[PDB]
Formats: C-alpha cells, sequence, structure tokens
C-alpha cells in the first residue's frame, strides 16, 4: 500500500457549531471578511490544534 | 559552514554561493538596519523539517552579513523550459505533485504561508526529491483581525483573490499556485502570463473565468468586480482540447485546485488524498532530469 | 512541537537553567574584574572605595543579576505597554529581552540599551510595522541607541526569533471548555477569565516560567485560579494522555508560579555609580 503524507494526522476532534466566540463568530458577519475565504472552523482548527501542541514533561528533556 | 566557492546571482539584493553540498547564501546588510525579508525568511525555515522543505545546518554569523545555507542543484523552471519531452504523464507528474503537496501541507500545518511558490522556488535534488524553499515573503497565520499585505506573490502564479485585492486573506492562496504549477508541468509552457500590468486579472477571466455572483459570493466587494464583464467559465470539453495529455482523475483535483472560490477550494489534506495517486501507475522517484 | 524552535534548543529544566545562570556568570566575570582594576597611572590613592566597590560588583552581581533582569523586564513591559502595542508583541519583547539575558550579563552589555532594540526587533518579527523614525519619535531613542546593539542580539539569541506563546491556548481553551461541558459554562468564564488570565500570564512571563513547561500548560496551569468547577471537569472527561500526570505538571507549575516577589528601588544604587563612573569620583 501506500500514503499520501507519511505522518501528518493528529487523533483529536473538533465540532465548529458549539461554540459562541465574541471575537470570530461576529468577525465573520460583516462583508470583507468573507470575501477573502474566511470562514469560521478554519480558525478554530488553527487555534484548537495549537492549543494541544506540546503536552509532554521536563523528563523528556535529556 | 566556512566553505566558498563559485558564485550564483546577479541580483542585487542577494548573491548566492555554494560549497561544501551546500550553498551559502548572504544577505548584503549595507534606512532599515536589517530588512524584513531577512528575519522574516530566517525565522520561519529555522523551525521546519521535513524531507521537502531545506533546513539550515548553520546560520553562523558573518562580519557585516547574515549567512545562511541552501541546497545545490537546480530548480524546476529550467527542467521545463529546456528537454526533449522526457516528462511523461502516466508518472512523472504525479511524484512531483505528490511532494510538493507534501512540502506545502507541512507548511501549512506549522500555521506559515509561505505565499512566494515559483518553478524557480521549488528545487530538486540529487535523489530527485523536490523542495520547497525561499521563504522571503512568508508569513505566520495571524490573529484574524490582523491586516495582511496585498502583492505577496508574483504575477503568473497569483491566487484571484490577491488579483482582486484581499487585504486580509487564508492560506488557501498557495494551493492555486501549485495547481498553476501542476498545469504549467504538464503544459510545459509558462501558464497564464500577463504584460506586467493589470492585464493578468483579463487572462485569468479568459482562461478559467469570470467568476458570478450565484457561485463564489461576495466577488464584488473589491472595487475591481465592476470594472469588467462575465466571461464563460470552461465546459468538460476541455478534456480533450488544451489539455489532451491528461488522466480522468487529474482534471478533478486540478478543477478543484483552479477553483477560484477561496473557501472551497481544496486544502492539501483533501489534496493529499484526492483518488488521482490511488490511480495506476505509482510514482517512483527515478526520473531522467540533468 | 518538538521540530520548533523553543524546544529543540531553549526549553530548559531547573537543573539545567540553574547551570545556565551560574555558567553565565562564571564566563562573566574575569573580564570584568580585569576590566575594573584600572588605578591612576603612577599611583592608586583611594584603595578602599575602589574595594568596596569591586565587593559590591564582583561576588555580589551574581545573584543581582536574575532581579536586575527581573526590574529591567517589568520596565520594558510597561514602556511596550505604554506605546500602544498588541499583547502578542509585547510578550515577544519580554522573550527576546530574557532570552537575550540568559545567554550575556548584565555589566559587559547594559541593559539600559536592550530594553529600546527588543521592541524593534519584537514589532519587526511578526509584523508590527513601524519604521525607524516613527520608532524614535515615539520613544527616547534617536535612531542610533536602537540599532547598534541589533546583531549581537541576534548572535546571542541565536535566531530563535519565532516564539510560542500562551494566548492562542487561551483561545483554545475559550472554545474547548463549551464543547465538552454544558453546565456550567460561558457565564463567568466570558466575565472574568479573558480579563483575568491575561494579565496572569503577562506576570508569568515577567516570571521564570517558559523555559520549563509548554504554553498549553502554563494555560492550563493560570486557568487554575478558578478550580472549584472549571479544570477537574475539564481534564477528567478528556482522558492516549494520562490525566493525573497532567495535573501534577500543572500543579507543579503552579507551585513554580506561586514563588512571586516583586522589584525594589534598590538595585538601582549599584549600577548607578560603582561601575564605569564613581572612578571619576576617586581620580577627582
Ligand atoms: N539552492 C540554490 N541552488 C542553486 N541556485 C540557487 C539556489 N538558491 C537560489 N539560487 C538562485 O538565487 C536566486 C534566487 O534569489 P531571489 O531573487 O531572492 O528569489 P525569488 O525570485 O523567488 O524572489 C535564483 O537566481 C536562484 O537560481
Amino acid at each position: 500500500p501506500f500514503n499520501g503524507d507519511r505522518e501528518a494526522h493528529p487523533p483529536f476532534t473538533l465540532k465548529g457549531s458549539v461554540y459562541n466566540d465574541p471575537f470570530i463568530k461576529d468577525l465573520e458577519h460583516r462583508k470583507e471578511f468573507i470575501a477573502s475565504g474566511f470562514n469560521t472552523n478554519y480558525a478554530y482548527e488553527r487555534v484548537l490544534t495549537e492549543a494541544f501542541m506540546g503536552l509532554g514533561c521536563v523528563i523528556s528533556e535529556e | 559552514e566556512y566553505t566558498k566557492e563559485k558564485k550564483v546571482g546577479e541580483g542585487t539584493y542577494a548573491v548566492v554561493y555554494l560549497g561544501c553540498k551546500i550553498a551559502i547564501k548572504e544577505i548584503k546588510t549595507s534606512k532599515d538596519g536589517l530588512d524584513m525579508s531577512a528575519i522574516r525568511e530566517v525565522k520561519y525555515l529555522q523551525e521546519m523539517q521535513h524531507p521537502n522543505v531545506i533546513e539550515l545546518i548553520d546560520i553562523f554569523m558573518a562580519y557585516d552579513n547574515l549567512n545562511l545555507v541552501l541546497e545545490f542543484l537546480p530548480t524546476d523552471l529550467e527542467v521545463v523550459i529546456k528537454d526533449k519531452s522526457i516528462l511523461f504523464t502516466p508518472a512523472d507528474i504525479k511524484a512531483w505533485m505528490l511532494m510538493t503537496l507534501r512540502g506545502v501541507y507541512h507548511c501549512h500545518r506549522n500555521f506559515i504561508l509561505h505565499r512566494d511558490l515559483k518553478p524557480n522556488n521549488l528545487l530538486f535534488s540529487p535523489d530527485g526529491q523536490i523542495k520547497v524553499a525561499d521563504f522571503g515573503l512568508a508569513r505566520a497565520i495571524p490573529a484574524p483581525h490582523e491586516i495582511l499585505t496585498s502583492n505577496v506573490v508574483t504575477r503568473w502564479y497569483r491566487a484571484p483573490e490577491l488579483l482582486f485585492g484581499a487585504k486580509h486573506y487564508t492560506s488557501a492562496i498557495d494551493i492555486w499556485s501549485v495547481g498553476v504549477i501542476f498545469a504549467e508541468l504538464m503544459l510545459r509552457i509558462p501558464y497564464l502570463p500577463g504584460q506586467n500590468d493589470v492585464d493578468q486579472m483579463e487572462v485569468t477571466f479568459r482562461a478559467l473565468g469570470t467568476p458570478t455572483d450565484r457561485d463564489w459570493p461576495e466577488v464584488s466587494s473589491f472595487m475591481t468586480y465592476n470594472k469588467l464583464q462575465i466571461y464563460p467559465p470552461p465546459s468538460r470539453d476541455e478534456l480533450r482540447k488544451r489539455f489532451i495529455a491528461a488522466s480522468e482523475y487529474a482534471l478533478d483535483f486540478m478543477c478543484g485546485m483552479l477553483t477560484m472560490n477561496p473557501q472551497k477550494r481544496w486544502t492539501a489534506v483533501q489534496c493529499l488524498e484526492s483518488d488521482y495517486f490511488k490511480e495506476l501507475p505509482p510514482p517512483s522517484d527515478p526520473s531522467s532530469i540533468k | 512541537y518538538r521540530h520548533s524552535s523553543q524546544y529543540r534548543m531553549w526549553s530548559y529544566t531547573k537543573d539545567q537553567l540553574q547551570e545556565k545562570r551560574v555558567d553565565t556568570n562564571a564566563r562573566a566575570i574575569a573580564y570584568i574584574e580585569e576590566n575594573l582594576l584600572k588605578f591612576r597611572e603612577a599611583h592608586n590613592l583611594t584603595e578602599e572605595e575602589i574595594k568596596v566597590l569591586e565587593a559590591k560588583a564582583i561576588p555580589l552581581t551574581m545573584e543581582e543579576e536574575l532581579d536586575l533582569v527581573n526590574f529591567y523586564a517589568k520596565k520594558v513591559q510597561v514602556i511596550a505597554q505604554h506605546l500602544n502595542l498588541p499583547t502578542e508583541v509585547v510578550a515577544t519583547a519580554i522573550s527576546f529581552f530574557r532570552r537575550f539575558f540568559l545567554e550575556n550579563s548584565v555589566m559587559q552589555i547594559d541593559p539600559k540599551s536592550i530594553v529600546h532594540t527588543t521592541i524593534f526587533l519584537a514589532c519587526k518579527s511578526e509584523n508590527y510595522f513601524i519604521s525607524v523614525d516613527s520608532f524614535a519619535q515615539k520613544a527616547k531613542s534617536t535612531r542610533d541607541s536602537v540599532l547598534k546593539f541589533e546583531f549581537k542580539l541576534l548572535e546571542s539569541l541565536k535566531f530563535s526569533l519565532l516564539n510560542h506563546h500562551p494566548y492562542k491556548p487561551l483561545h483554545g481553551f475559550f472554545l474547548d471548555i463549551q464543547n465538552v461541558l454544558y453546565g456550567k459554562v460561558d457565564l463567568n468564564y466570558m466575565g472574568q477569565i479573558y480579563d483575568r488570565c491575561k494579565k496572569r500570564i503577562t506576570a508569568a512571563l515577567l516570571t521564570d516560567v517558559v523555559y520549563f513547561y509548554t504554553p498549553p500548560q502554563i494555560t492550563l496551569a493560570t486557568l487554575l485560579i478558578e478550580d472549584e468547577a472549571l479544570v477537574t471537569r475539564y481534564l477528567e472527561t478528556k482522558f492516549s494522555i494520562d490525566s493525573a500526570k497532567l495535573l501534577t505538571i500543572i500543579r507543579e507549575c503552579k507551585s513554580i508560579i506561586e514563588d512571586c516577589k516583586p522589584p525594589s528601588t534598590e538595585e538601582a544604587k549599584k549600577i548607578a555609580a560603582k561601575n564605569y563612573y564613581c572612578q571619576n569620583p576617586s581620580t577627582l
């Protein structure tokens, strides 16, 4: 077999139709924000995966 | 490393050296002290490690300038423009596209834009793995309220939202460029040329179509859509004419990659599994490239 | 995260970081004790004054350097917040200043001139876009004092010019609380969390916590101020990663952040006249 990307898949979950964020959900109601390709799930997928980067320890430092 | 030989590059911004297997890139420091496009190109290429984006062995300081390292062999642009039709649509069109999209996805999952994609930016290696480099106008994907720049990518490889003037865009502008790399690779011609002007918008409308209100919405919010009139989008009679050297599944992800819709543009996580590499034949990295 | 520049060469432990402090205080003792024995051309008269300034400078600033750089970090924080900057570039300026003074001491490079260069490299780092003269007219700089300590700051920084900061974990765990929990959400958590945990992580970046743990761990440490029902009910129901090890990591990070002591107005006297200028008094 083959893999398209060799190791590029995280196993966490997401659900973008739940949140009530007052900085992006109100920001996407404007005209020029939509026109550059912006939607809510791309920003949430950008920030939530960054919120889980690096859950390690200080034992893994030597 | 402290090794030098003969120089490449007649540009006044930077003249790259060579030596050892590596290539020393020097930014002339001698307004501001250090330019934006020196720290802007070291600060994201330092932190990426991949077999499709080149890396830094050492970034040792010069007396006045900044030294980097690079790769030895030439680029994808000299491959396309001067050959005797070595490149064949069974296997040579698939492996390089797969590796460039692997590099683009590694840039994307680090949330780094890399808005300078050209065949003279994509460079090969002695084992033939194509690399993604020259992060000169790259940027991290910022907060959504932050205003970005405009003219960030070159003319022949420009996303149509950047033609229209999108000030604060997403990272889907660099899938359009590698789709034009796909078409430039399977057509062996400079795809979508412009006459050093705003004529890139008219030739993009003539090639792939003036976007309509029903389909890519909010395109009239740029103060540029009212300047011109509508053009017909191409139908599937393009399968034989002007694209006869192609497969059945190549046009599917080509048309999904040359969507002028940026929200519905196929991201690399759904371009690496777009059932085009699953079709026979399997690719292989030994290719007859000098 | 292991491929990032913050993990592979500037993330430390307590023994490694204390070793880093004692080697930058051990490699920066001989040159400074050699450069402050310079007496007059014929003979030295005030022996007792030059030896009590030697006793004030040489064996005393090995621990005065840490609260000195914390005081000047507070100074660069308040002057970066004074000139209307976002919280992202203030955090990078604090980190660039502190990462500069981990590899160099405060005597062979004076800290009163680094504090204007770090805001410049931070705003030119993540595209703030201030110019040089517009930055100079908004500051106390005359275009030369922001650019001479620039090459050596990047040399001592060794070009780790992108930093990961806990504000994107704030915007992530602003949303992942609401996804997994629905009982008591988003009334107090938008009332008094976004205006408090932000200032607590600015106070954390003033302290020494970002060389210890990952910014989501610092985020979940500073979210434990309200640990009545938020953090314990978050990490119990989330569960590849065990929970109790992460609770112990967050708890020892809270034990790190609670050993706090603010600055004073005494450290100023030792460096104000004893170094490079008091001698002039001795001479005349
Ligand atoms: N690793 C390399 N090996 C051989 N030549 C290189 C290499 N890197 C760059 N070059 C040359 O350096 C020049 C790129 O400089 P630059 O103008 O800044 O790129 P761009 O046009 O994308 O902005 C090109 O001429 C290229 O041939």
